[PDB]
């Protein structure tokens, strides 16, 4: 694939995928699945102006993963923007 | 390794993003460009919007750039394409030729109203992104999703497939698409809210199995449109989406399920609730068209949501809006490296990949005929 075409497909893949995501169901279950377990994923930071996704990761969290973060010596951080601003910009107090 | 989510709709509060505003100059270049351009298409400040939230809002067409300004809100249309045989596009709004001004009304404040929460919420969360660029902090390989309208935003944070100047436009529109997606009647009052449900705060129950029961069964034979539209936590957080009339319903079903306790792990069970679903329906459909939502024993209503986003009511037009994207969207701004394995978007949460497979589960998932051409003749060489 010729870096042109692709860059084609992926425009017209995008449109189709933001077109039909406002009239589908949000499949955030799956998607926080990906990041916590195929990624693996350390730092989890929320951009917005509420932790409504930190929390849900955090649930997520705890209902599965409690025994798969202990075994593996994962240090999962979730930082949302609005409260955790001081660990997002590595300000610490002293 | 870092994964950035973006939060959608929700509770947008007066002043959200204004202290960062004042300090970061990356923060201020956001908001200044999308002022700038919002009073001159428009003739209103989103900036003001957000730091005082009117309760009403006038834009005024006197002069010259009155007069342009009102040739912007002319043109602004509705489209809902494959509506029965063809096209049966409309206009916004009630301005023509002689209008002088015209008002925009809510209830309690303007920031309410999807047509300035969106443009608003994704310039929040776009100025923090850019001010946390700014000190060197992103990642070069984070992955990132958005949840319903964050995915937009995290697209333009970290992707850049849009200006700021063109972002808060087809925000703006689409905003108002939806505003005027729902029949409001008589007080701007359509029966359509959100409600979040915790199927285990009520008894034993799944994701597609008990909740998602309970909710199919109450739409295919009584005519009426209840879905599940959010999956958020697995069994302890789904949205349901809908009439106004079906939450209420909803929310009492599963509060008499919490009283009755019952114990599930046709008519014996497949349709004991069938008759459940009758019996609730008759002291459903003689209900007053307009009500305010109720917390109650698994449901929390979904303040600052008032269209039945991402369910079947929306479908009719996806096609106007695959083709207003079409226009917005410049594929030489697409950056396939920015987005490959980064990108999980909602319809599919998996990474973005272009590939065939991964064409093949997005027309699996929607049917789209581009989609599905592309796979026929996926040998583009």
């Amino acid at each position: 694939m010729k870096p042109e075409v692709e860059q084609e497909l992926a425009h017209i893949l995008l449109t189709e995928l933001l077109a039909y995501q406002f009239a589908s169901p949000v499949r955030w279950i799956e998607t926080q699945d990906v990041f916590l377990k195929d990624f693996n994923t350390e730092r989890v930071v929320e951009i917005g102006p509420s932790p409504t996704l930190a929390g849900m990761a955090q649930r997520t969290l705890k209902n599965k993963y409690e025994s798969y973060d202990a075994a593996l010596s994962l240090h999962r951080e979730i930082l949302c923007y609005s409260k955790d601003a001081k660990e997002i910009y590595y300000t610490p107090d002293p | 390794v870092t994964t950035f989510v973006f939060t959608g709709q929700g509770s947008q509060e007066q002043g959200m993003g204004m202290d960062l505003y004042k300090t970061s100059k990356a923060a201020q270049d956001v908001w200044n460009r999308a002022d700038n351009h919002f009073k001159d298409t428009y003739g209103f400040s989103i900036l003001d919007i957000v730091i005082n939230n009117p309760v009403n809002l006038t834009i005024h067409f006197g002069g010259e750039k009155g007069k342009r300004i009102r040739e912007n809100y002319s043109a602004m249309i509705f489209e809902t394409i494959v509506d029965g045989k063809l096209k049966t596009e409309k206009i916004f709004k009630e301005i023509n030729e002689h209008s002088t001004s015209y008002t925009f009304r809510s209830e309690k404040g303007l920031l309410s109203a999807t047509q300035f929460t969106q443009p608003a919420l994704t310039l929040m969360e776009k100025a923090a992104f850019e001010d946390l660029k700014s000190k060197g902090l992103i990642p070069a390989d984070a992955t990132f999703a958005g949840h319903s309208l964050g995915e937009y935003a995290a697209l333009a944070s970290l992707a850049d497939v849009m200006s700021i100047e063109s972002l808060v436009e087809v925000v703006f529109y689409r905003g108002m698409t939806m505003q005027v997606a729902v029949p409001r009647d008589e007080l701007g009052r359509s029966n359509y809210g959100m409600i979040a449900i915790n199927p285990g705060r009520v008894a034993a129950s799944f994701s597609q199995e008990a909740l998602q029961y309970v909710v199919e069964r109450v739409g295919k034979r009584t005519g009426w449109l209840v879905e599940i539209v959010n999956y958020n936590v697995e069994n302890q957080q789904y949205v349901a989406a809908g009439d106004l009339r079906a939450l209420d319903t909803v929310t009492n079903v599963l509060n008499f399920i919490k009283l009755q306790k019952i114990d599930i792990i046709l008519e014996e069970v497949e349709g004991h609730l069938f008759e459940i679903i009758d019996e609730a329906s008759k002291k459903s459909a003689v209900k007053p068209r307009p009500l305010k939502l109720e917390r109650g024993f698994a449901c929390i209503p979904l303040v600052g949501i008032s269209v039945p986003f991402h369910s079947t009511y929306l479908m009719n037009g996806v096609k106007p809006f695959k083709s207003f994207l079409k226009k917005n969207i410049i594929k030489e701004n697409v950056k396939v490296a920015r987005l490959a394995g980064k990108y999980i978007p909602n319809l599919t949460a998996k990474p973005f990949q272009v590939t065939k497979e991964y064409f093949q589960d997005v027309y699996d998932l929607t049917g789209s005929e581009p989609i599905k051409e592309i796979i026929d003749n996926w040998e583009k060489y």
